[PDB]
């Protein structure tokens, strides 16, 4: 199960971009500057957490099943079928032991 | 001696440790600058 690790991985370091960009931001307002963008590490840092996180996502999501029934009837004989469970009786040899 | 003020001014008061490495923390240089300036404030 190391897909969820990758998962939190991803959670984990996009939730450290954002509180880098918000005392950036908090640098910004303080400075008077407001004319330049953001580094380019934090971007890069956020995209590759979203892309990693879809990537892991996808697999830990679940899995695909057909849709043709007579897959699931592959493996199967009349010992299941015929046992009927509400029309038991005991009866039988089994009563002996 | 103020009875009689002339001309007067407000300025803004200087800052805490925070905001002054804060501004400190601002290629792997930057990386490194950034993840060291956070384990600062983590410590503290
Ligand atoms: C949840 C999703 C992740 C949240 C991102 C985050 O992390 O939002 C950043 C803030 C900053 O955190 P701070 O309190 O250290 O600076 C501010 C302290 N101020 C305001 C007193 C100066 O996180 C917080 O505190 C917000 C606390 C609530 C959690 C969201």
């Amino acid at each position: 199960s190391l897909w969820k690790g990758l998962v939190g991985i991803g959670l984990f370091a996009l939730a450290h971009a954002a509180f880098s960009a918000a005392q950036h931001r908090s640098y910004m307002r303080l400075t008077e500057k407001e004319d330049e963008s953001l580094p380019i590490d934090i971007v890069l840092q956020t995209l590759l957490a979203f892309a990693v996180t879809c990537y892991g996502i996808v697999h830990i999501a679940g899995e695909f099943k057909d849709m043709d029934a007579t897959s699931e009837l592959k493996n199967k004989t009349f010992d299941t079928l015929r046992n009927h469970p509400s029309f038991y009786v005991f009866n039988h040899r089994g009563r002996v032991l | 001696s103020l009875a009689e003020v002339v001309c007067l001014e407000m300025v803004d008061l200087p800052l805490t440790g925070a905001q002054a490495e804060l501004e400190g923390e601002f290629l792997l240089g930057m990386f490194l600058k950034r993840l060291s300036s956070q384990l600062i404030l983590l410590q503290a």
